[PDB]
């Protein structure tokens, strides 16, 4: 197993805490 | 009646029977004797010696210092690492295997530093080393004896030099070399130590060590570290064979090692003799490092040992940038196996106050009885005497309790010590904001250091660094050509 | 599983006395009372059965 | 990223030229970087082959391999001589043992003990005597607490087998079933095809059998010891006391008592440190390129590359995890032997 | 007991000793002379006239190599330990563990006997016969071991292995042996199965 | 019952814990083309899971985890409790004793 | 003269009893003898035949390889996992509780 | 009990050595009450008789 | 050697995070259309001989 791991995320928060547009 | 029995105590025997094996056969020589009718050799150094000589088990009994972490006070000076129960040895010991006779198949590393992390582009380079057939230098023994009288040897076979190439795709490899031959592009490099090393004696008994060196630059200087090493632990360098090197244990000044650290009481430091450095009224002894006190009428020990107030600060500070705003653990990843709060170890013991308990009596180790009849006299033999009332060592607890007084120290068992030519102390860059300062860059200053310490009955080093940068740069301009560039600096060591 | 045990500080424990023996002149091999005393051994040897 | 080419991963260089001498070993590689290559000098090191010997002073272990439940003091089963001599006329000067017969059996005889039987015609059967090259075996004794057959036997040394106290004590077997007597070479010096060994038969003293039931024909022996000499060594203990100057066989000297000896583990030093020179101008390692011939090393005496190495390792990783190829295994202590703290004992 | 198939306790990883790869039947793999033994993986060596061995043990120099290279990337530009949150439970240095004894020489040796088991007595008089039940016999000089230390010290023969016991051998097909990218470099050649191989 | 039986003596039982696998491995069929299990949308009959017998899910799921966490912490819940052995046991490592 | 005593290396059982406990015990059947006068059952993947073989202390005794890191020869291919010194499976053998 | 070992008992104690003087004025070292026995030392071995 | 197991229940227990509904309908009509098909690979990711 050459550490099979590979996912999406990439990701960062507001002044403080999240709603998205 | 009840079914006939014999008791045991199991648990004072599981604690005198470690007692005994891992520290009453460490004492040094003068506290052990040579058995009636027993003849040994008259060298001291083998190993015949070493096993021959005998202890009473009185020294360090199940009783011994009870209540209290104590390191004991012949062994803060025995050097540790000769110790049959160090993991790392017993380790090295064992990869060889169980017998004396060993053919053996090794793969021994290059770590001269302008060299052990270059990449060679095309070319060929004539490489040679030079290696020891000297077994007090190239082995290690857990007693320390010498291998060169108690019958040890080594002879090679064969000795290769192996090389493992990336397979780079040649148009990249052919790209890489064309870059690296331009002279924009030397490779360079810096000893990780970086510094200058100056071993000065300490003759037996001297308790002051005063040191100088004569007016000179000082431009990039780092600062200073130091620590002490025993002359007898002590390779010479200097020549192909050191036969007067007797010795075979832990060599602290090649391994790191470092164990008589807490023997220092005092440095200071004096440039131009009148310029006292850090002067300018910083510690609270503007004047010295008093890096421990034996009395302490203003409380400037700290941490629950004698230690000062400004020498664990100034540790803290050069370790790990921490005094200003506060003292709190360095977190684990700054604090690794050579770092001071790693290794501090502050201790405190009460001992019977033998000039104001009045009812006081000085026995001495063969008057001393407690487990007679039930143990050996002053010998790890036969038991002995008769069930009888102890008269050693005196209560320091419950009702009947002896008035008693403290005594306080600490060990520091593979730090050597740091002072950062810094100007608060602390670590902001390599080159520091004195070593740049106008001053010492400037002019040429000479420097007085001295230090006190506690005596040793056995003859000592004082080993200084001066830490400097250290520094190669590597040029490839063509095929098989290295120029090499050297600066040292301060202490620039080539003309 | 495995027993440990406690010994008397000679190893052997309670010896008994005993004196040593020898066959008279080699003349039977008709065992029984054909021994004699060896004088050549001490009347005292200590040993456990 | 990777050549397709045919081309190797690892070259390996024997020597060029090489200086064996007193002291120390010199060797000269050309180390040849191909063309269209690059070599990291981390990669390089040197694949050393020989033989050591640790000499007599090395130990790797605490404590005894040989008997080493046996109480300390407990002698060996053994033989001495001179010891009741009352005179009138004479010192007698006997022979005069210790030990035990751990082996019971059905009868003694000439040919020693009686360990068994077979049934030859019902009528005629045999007694199975020891072969007392191996028989009986010390590690063969009565199965249970209770027993006690009428006859014994067992082994002792031999008055000529100086005595050492048992705990400790080898003898170099003689025989596939683990004898241990010398064979006899007395008469000239190749052996004579036979062991050094004795029986000796034993009986209740003449002051504990009734009187005139221990005269004439009375003696009978019931214990046998099968005496012998054995190569007797002790390669890993010592005498920690004797009563006297006297290392000969005695009554006395059966209270002799050993200790082992000290543990003494050698092996090389932590990454190879003290193996190659450095900081030893005299002594200097080589790096020149080949047409050059000036040496690229440069090395300096007030420099410590050994210490330089041993901090660096302590700064790019865990010196607690052992790493066999560079011989990396920092050294340490118990702290609870460094910093003796006596929380006393849970009795 | 355990099933190391489902459960991944495997522990029989000493045992190989080569292995070689071999496509149509001619097309040697990894081929290009690239191991020290260019055509097969020698894992291990029982006899080293050349001396490929490594890490004091028997393990070969190739072998360690792609094994070092294939789980952390390590091989070019130098041998260390592997940083600790990249070596987990089954990772190969963290299992790794060579090995080394002494044994008494038998062939050179000439004052050697073959005593067995049986015959064997050492703690004789303070120890059960063959058994552990009560002790049986009396106080003697012990015959097994053979001393391989001190003056008496007899000739002997050293053995080497090494254990590595939660692994599974690894062999990246990556023209380098490293991992790049979880779609390997050769994966992205040999499409070229047109000629597709056996 | 004798005199001899007197000298009976007696050893004690080895040991032999029992418990379910690390991660209940085995319990759940897996990769075993008898008796697959269905995940499929109630009106319309295709099994989603679609399994093989060349595939290990069991050991799959113990790779997982060792290189998500610590194998070295006990959970309960999902009866995790990685397989080990005493090294010492392992490679005996015999230094002898300080007697 | 001195008190009436009795001596024990104490050392010397502590790791005779580890050895002969963790060790001697789980050398293969082949290694083992059936006691005189005992009788086992046939199927030797039974707990009584497991329990009844007896083991020759002096196999893996206190000097065996003494001085060395060697895991036993007929022991580097016997499982180290079905060993009751594993904490995963005694942790899983014990969550369950003892009855 | 009484572990220490000697040659004769008088009004002074027990006889714990002996010495010179003239070989015909031999004069018995009597133990110092004061310290002596101690009640650590005793017989040195188990074939013990004094 | 006499070891037996008995199921007498087996039940299947679902968590659900309690989204606000305005955001799963949202999320639910992302995830239904086939440019965001959730995709998984089998940690081993090989074929076992």
């Amino acid at each position: 197993d050459i550490n099979f791991a590979s996912l999406a995320p990439r990701h960062g928060t507001r002044p403080f805490m999240g709603t998205w547009n | 009646g009840n079914v006939y029995a014999m008791e045991i105590n199991l648990q004072a025997n599981l604690w005198k029977s470690f007692l005994y094996s891992n520290v009453a056969l460490y004492l040094p020589d003068s506290y052990k004797y040579t058995p009636a009718n027993v003849t040994l050799p008259a060298n001291t150094n083998t190993y015949e010696y070493m096993n021959g000589r005998v202890v009473a088990p009185s020294l360090v009994d199940a009783y011994i210092n009870i209540g209290a972490r104590w390191s004991l006070d012949p062994m803060d000076n025995v050097n540790p690492f000769n110790h049959h129960r160090n993991a790392g040895l017993r380790y090295r010991s064992m990869l060889l295997g169980n017998g004396r006779y060993v053919p053996f198949h090794i793969q021994v590393p290059q770590k001269f530093f302008a060299i052990k992390n270059l990449l060679l582009l095309p070319g060929s380079y004539t490489y040679e080393w030079n290696f020891r057939k000297d077994v007090n230098m190239i082995l290690q023994s857990s007693l320390g004896n010498d291998l060169r009288v108690d019958g040890a040897s080594v002879r090679f076979d064969s000795v290769n030099l192996y090389a493992t190439f990336f397979p780079m795709a040649h148009n990249t490899a052919s790209t890489l070399e064309a870059m690296l031959r331009n002279d924009t592009n030397d490779q360079s490099f810096n000893d990780y130590l970086s510094a200058a090393n100056m071993l000065y004696p300490i003759p037996a008994k001297a308790t002051n060590v005063p040191i100088s060196i004569p007016s000179r630059n000082w431009a990039a200087f780092r600062g200073w570290s130091f620590t002490r090493l025993k002359t007898k632990e002590t390779p010479s360098l200097g020549s192909g064979f050191d036969p007067y090197f007797v010795y075979s244990g832990s060599i602290p000044y090649l391994d790191g090692t470092f164990y008589l650290n807490h023997t220092f009481k005092k440095v200071s430091i004096m440039f131009d003799s009148s310029v006292s450095w850090p002067g300018n009224d910083r510690l609270l002894t503007p004047n010295e490092f008093e890096i421990k006190r034996s009395v302490d009428g203003e409380g400037y020990n700290v941490a629950q040992c004698n230690m000062t107030k400004d020498w664990f600060l100034v540790q803290m500070l050069s370790h790990y940038n921490i005094g200003y705003q506060g003292f709190h653990v360095p977190e684990g990843y700054k604090d690794r196996m050579y770092s001071f709060f790693r290794n501090f170890q502050p201790m405190s013991r009460q001992v019977v106050d033998e000039i104001n308990y009045k009812d006081y009596k000085a026995v001495t180790l063969p008057f001393q009885h407690n487990n007679s009849g039930f143990t050996g006299y002053l010998a790890p033999t036969m038991r002995q005497g008769q069930p009888y009332p102890a008269n050693f060592p005196y209560p320091l607890i419950g009702q009947t309790a002896v008035p008693s007084v403290t005594q306080k120290k600490f060990l520091c068992d593979r730090v050597m010590w740091r002072i950062p030519f810094s100007s608060n102390f602390m670590s902001m860059g390599a080159l520091t904001d004195l070593g740049q300062n106008m001053l010492y860059a400037n002019s040429a200053h000479a420097l007085d250091m001295t230090f006190e310490v506690d005596p040793m009955d056995e003859p000592t080093l004082l080993y200084l660094l001066f830490e400097v940068f250290d520094v190669v740069r590597v040029h490839q301009p063509h095929r098989g050509v290295i120029e090499a560039v050297y600066l040292r600096t301060p202490f620039s060591a080539g003309n | 599983e495995l027993p440990n045990y406690c010994f008397p500080l000679n190893g052997t424990g309670t010896n008994s006395t005993y004196q040593g023996v020898k066959v008279k002149t080699g003349q039977d091999g008709a065992e029984e009372t054909e021994w004699d005393k060896d004088e050549t051994v001490a009347r005292q040897n200590q040993i456990a059965k | 990223v990777t050549t397709d080419r045919s081309q190797r991963l690892t070259l390996r260089f024997v020597p060029v030229d090489r200086e064996d001498t007193t002291y120390s070993y010199k060797a000269r590689f050309t180390l040849a970087v191909g063309d269209n290559r690059v070599l990291d000098m981390a990669s390089t090191y040197f694949d050393i082959r020989g033989v050591l010997d640790r000499g007599p002073s090395f130990k790797p272990y605490s404590g005894t391999a040989y008997n080493s439940l046996a109480p300390k003091s407990a002698p060996n089963p053994s033989q001495w001589t001179a010891n009741e001599k009352q005179t009138g006329g004479q010192p007698k000067s006997v022979t005069q043992t210790f030990g035990s017969a751990p082996m019971g059996g059905s009868n003694i005889t000439i040919e020693g003990l009686v360990i068994g039987t077979k049934e030859e015609e019902g009528n005629a059967t045999e007694e199975i005597f020891a072969d007392k090259t191996f028989q009986p075996e010390p590690q063969v004794g009565e199965e249970n607490w209770q027993e006690t057959e009428a006859f014994y036997g067992g082994r002792a040394l031999k008055k000529d087998t100086k005595m050492k106290p048992c705990y400790g004590s080898f003898a170099r077997p003689t025989n596939e079933k683990g004898g241990q007597a010398k064979l006899k070479l007395n008469d000239q010096g190749q052996p004579t095809k036979d062991y050094d060994i004795d029986l000796a038969f034993f009986d209740t003293p003449g002051g504990t059998p009734p009187t005139g039931s221990g005269q004439q024909e009375e003696y009978k022996a019931d214990i046998v010891m099968y005496t012998e000499n054995v190569n007797l060594e002790t390669p890993d203990t010592h005498v920690v006391y004797k009563p006297g100057k006297e290392d000969e066989s005695s009554e006395t000297n059966l209270t002799q008592q050993s200790m082992p000896n000290r543990p003494n583990y050698i092996g090389f030093r932590d990454n190879f440190v003290g193996l190659m020179y450095y900081n030893s101008t005299g002594n200097m390692g080589v790096l020149a390129g080949q047409a050059s011939q000036l040496n690229a090393v440069v090395d300096l005496q007030d420099r410590n590359t050994e210490l330089s190495y041993q901090l660096l390792l302590d700064s790019l990783g865990d010196r607690t995890r052992y790493f066999s190829m560079w011989n990396s295994a920092v050294d340490s202590y118990d702290p609870d032997v460094r910093i003796i703290e006596n929380h006393g004992v849970e009795d």
